[PDB]
DNA sequence: GTACGTCCGATCTTCGGAAGAGATTCAGAG
DNA sequence: CTCTGAATCTCTTCCGACGCGCCGCGGGACGTAC
RNA sequence: UCCGCGGCGCG
């Protein structure tokens, strides 16, 4: 929803999937290259958590 | 030091767009503080594809993985500590949390050369 | 019976101990728990009485 | 002074009331 | 001494009226170009 | 522009 003005007015379920979306394009681009395997446990939980 | 180990790269998270602060202020640490023989250098991995046109143009400066820095350091407390005192610097990545875990051999060997093959098409 | 059910001996095992308690999780050291028991009670800083 | 891309470190204080799950314990017997 | 074992203590969750009327603030920070 | 938060008030 817009409001009065040039901004918006952003619900929560934006940012959360927004959010989600990014930390799983991250694990996507991360998996390719080959990283430590230390990194990528540690950004598997973080997208659990998420 | 007391040993001779393998003082090699261990994975410490920072904030993103701080990462060349975080390496200067580790290392003006290092300086100020005197104790330099247990610790190595800080090398953080980027990748340079250059554009012509495009919007962002003549430069392009990425990372190979972000929000991660990697330091020379050595297992012990006073090192732990000194790490964990910088600003903007949040607890190890590694196995349990007192301890960090190490990375294997073979695999920062593959990094490193890896790392060596960034000054592709020079000039 | 208040100081036989406490196992602490010695001022480096309480201080050993209160550091732990207070951030749990890290590799205590008696320089750095000294350094936190002192500025929780006893610095004019982060604590002040009016 | 004004668009714009990326992001997400100062560590919480003051309620019963019940319901339920899990750790503890000592009670007692073989 | 040792094994069950039923009872007890401790830790975690969900719950706490229902219709209005009015007013004010709301993604903020933060560096990076331009 | 229809949403959220907070505050005050009426039954």
């Amino acid at each position: 929803v817009p409001l009065d003005g040039g901004r918006f007015a952003t619900s929560d379920l934006n940012d959360l999937y927004r959010r989600v979306i990014n930390r799983n394009n991250r694990l996507k681009r991360l998996l390719d290259l080959a990283a430590p395997d230390i990194i990528v446990r540690n950004e598997k939980r973080m997208l659990q958590e998420a | 030091m007391s040993e001779a180990p393998k003082k090699r790269w261990y994975v410490v998270q920072a904030f993103s767009g701080f990462e060349g602060r975080v390496a200067t202020s580790l290392r003006e640490h290092i300086k100020l503080h005197n104790m330099e023989d247990l610790f190595g250098e800080v090398m953080v991995p980027t990748e340079e594809v250059v554009e012509i046109r495009g919007g962002q143009r003549r430069k392009s400066e990425r990372k190979f993985f972000p929000g991660y820095v990697l330091v020379q350091m050595v297992m012990n407390d006073a090192s732990w500590h000194l790490v964990r005192s910088v600003p903007r610097v949040m607890g190890f990545i590694g196995g349990t949390s007192d301890r960090p875990a190490p990375i294997s051999d073979k695999e920062v060997d593959a990094i490193m050369n890896r790392l060596q093959q960034v000054g592709d098409k020079p000039r | 019976e208040t100081l036989r059910v406490d196992p602490t001996n010695d001022r480096l095992s309480a201080l050993v101990e209160i550091y732990r308690m207070m951030r749990p999780g890290e590799p205590p050291t008696r320089e750095a728990a000294e350094s936190l028991f002192e500025n929780l009670f006893f610095s004019e800083d982060r604590y002040d009485l009016s």
